[PDB]
C-alpha cells in the first residue's frame, strides 16, 4: 500500500514512493504540443525537450504557480503512467504546492486527483514545510530557492505563516541566464538552448558564493587562484574566473539582474520581522536552506554573515543546509506520507464525494 | 493527545527511509 509523492517544481518534477530516500523520477516540468496538428497528442519532460524543434514547449509552473491545468494533468498523467508505472487509483497521492498558492488552485489539484485520476486519497503540502520536516523540525524558517522562484517561509508547528511569506521571482533560471551574459566577456557565445544547458552545468559545478564579494573580486583581479577549467561536450576547454561567484552574487544583489528586489538575506530578515517577536529566536535558530539554487558552496556562511549584520546582537543564528537540500521537499513528503501518524490526515474519496474540492481548505 | 501533536512529534523523531 505505497503512497506516491509528487513534487511539481517550476523546473523539475520529482516523483516517487513514500518511504523511499529519493525520487524514482526527476524530469523537466515541460509539456510539448505539436505545431502542425497532423505522432502523439502531447509530450512531457525529456521527450518534449528532445523534440523541441517540432513542438510548442509549455512551462505550466514557470514561477511555482500553475498557469495551465491541462498542461498540469498531462504532467501528472506522464508521472503515473510513464515515470512511476503506477495506476493512480491504487495509491494515496501526496502533492506539493508553492507557498501562498491561490485557494482556487488547491481546489483544482484536489478535483483533478479525484475526478481525472480517481485517487483513493490525496493530500496537498507546502514545499517549504516539507523541507523543514526533512530536517526533523516543526518550527523554523525556510529559504527555498528553486528554478523559477525563491520563497522565505516562517513555519510555526507545521503551519506556514502566510502574512509572513515572501516571494522573489529570482532563482536558478536567472543565474544561468546571467552567467551566459557575463561569459560573453571571455568571447564565449552561449545562446542556443543546448548551450544554455552547458552553462547550467558550469553553474552547478564551478559556481560558488563569496563570503565578501568586494574582497573576492580583488583576489580574482590580483591573481589566477580562482580560475577553473571546464571541458565542453565537443572537446574544447574553457576558463571561468570571477563569473564563478558573480552569478550567485545576484541572489544577494538583484540589481546585477536589473531587479529592484531586496536580496535573499534581507528577504529572510523581512519574513522574520513579519512574525511575532516571541518566535523570532526559533526562526533565527532554525534557518533551513532548501532547493537546487541553495546548493552553492559558501551560501550558508554568507547567509550567516548577512543575517548576523541585520539580527539583534544577542541573537543566536543557525543556518541548516543539508547536503541533500536539492531533494529535501521530496524527502519531507516521503517522510510525511509514510508516517503512521499521518494516515488519518489523507483526504479520502468518500470525504471528497460528500464535500467537493473545498475540503482541501479544512484538511490541508 | 491531538492527532496533529502526535504527527509533529513523529516528524521531530525522524525516521529511516528505504535506500533505492
Ligand atoms: N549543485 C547546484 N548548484 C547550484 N545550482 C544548482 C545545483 N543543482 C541544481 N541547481 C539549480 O537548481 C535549479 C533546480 O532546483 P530545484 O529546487 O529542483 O527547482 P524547482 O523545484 O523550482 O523545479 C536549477 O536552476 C539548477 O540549475
Ligand atoms: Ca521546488
Ligand atoms: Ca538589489
Amino acid at each position: 500500500v505505497q503512497a506516491l509523492v509528487i513534487d511539481n517544481g517550476s523546473g523539475m518534477c520529482k516523483a516517487g514512493f513514500a518511504g523511499d530516500d529519493a525520487p524514482r523520477a526527476v524530469f523537466p516540468s515541460i509539456v510539448g504540443r505539436p505545431r502542425h496538428t497532423g505522432q502523439k497528442d502531447s509530450y512531457v519532460g525529456d521527450e518534449a525537450q528532445s523534440k523541441r524543434g517540432i513542438l510548442t514547449l509549455k512551462y505550466p509552473i514557470e514561477h511555482g504557480i500553475v498557469t495551465n491545468w491541462d498542461d498540469m494533468e498531462k504532467i501528472w498523467h506522464h508521472t503515473f503512467y510513464n515515470e512511476l508505472r503506477v495506476a493512480p487509483e491504487e495509491h494515496p497521492v501526496l502533492l506539493t504546492e508553492a507557498p501562498l498558492n491561490p485557494k482556487a488552485n488547491r481546489e483544482k489539484m484536489t478535483q483533478i486527483m479525484f475526478e481525472t485520476f480517481n485517487t483513493p486519497a490525496m493530500y496537498v503540502a507546502i514545499q517549504a514545510v516539507l523541507s523543514l520536516y526533512a530536517s526533523g523540525r516543526t518550527t523554523g524558517i525556510v529559504l527555498d530557492s528553486g528554478d523559477g522562484v525563491t520563497h522565505t517561509v516562517p513555519i510555526y508547528e507545521g503551519y506556514a505563516l502566510p502574512h509572513a511569506i515572501l516571494r522573489l521571482d529570482l532563482a536558478g533560471r536567472d543565474l544561468t541566464d546571467y552567467l551566459m551574459k557575463i561569459l560573453t566577456e571571455r568571447g564565449y557565445s552561449f545562446t542556443t538552448t543546448a548551450e544554455r544547458e552547458i552553462v547550467r552545468d558550469i553553474k552547478e559545478k564551478l559556481c560558488y558564493v563569496a563570503l565578501d564579494f568586494e574582497q573576492e573580486m580583488h583576489t580574482a583581479a590580483s591573481s589566477s587562484a580562482l580560475e577553473k577549467s571546464y571541458e565542453l561536450p565537443d572537446g574544447q576547454v574553457i576558463t571561468i574566473g570571477n563569473e564563478r561567484f558573480r552569478a550567485p552574487e545576484a541572489l544577494f544583489q538583484p540589481s546585477f539582474l536589473g531587479m529592484e528586489s531586496a536580496g535573499i538575506h534581507e528577504t529572510t530578515y523581512n519574513s522574520i520581522m513579519k512574525c511575532d517577536v516571541d518566535i523570532r529566536k526559533d526562526l533565527y535558530g532554525n534557518v533551513v536552506l532548501s532547493g537546487g539554487t541553495t546548493m552553492f558552496p559558501g551560501i550558508a556562511d554568507r547567509m550567516q554573515k548577512e543575517l548576523t549584520a541585520l539580527a539583534p546582537s544577542t541573537m543566536k543564528i543557525k543556518i541548516i543546509a543539508p547536503p541533500e537540500r536539492k531533494y529535501s521537499v521530496w524527502i519531507g513528503g516521503s517522510i510525511l506520507a509514510s508516517l503512521s501518524t499521518f494516515q488519518q490526515m489523507w483526504i479520502s474519496k468518500e470525504e471528497y464525494d460528500e464535500s467537493g474540492p473545498s475540503i482541501v481548505h479544512r484538511k490541508c | 493527545p491531538s492527532p496533529r501533536e502526535q504527527l509533529m512529534e513523529s516528524i521531530r523523531k525522524g525516521k529511516e527511509l528505504k535506500q533505492i
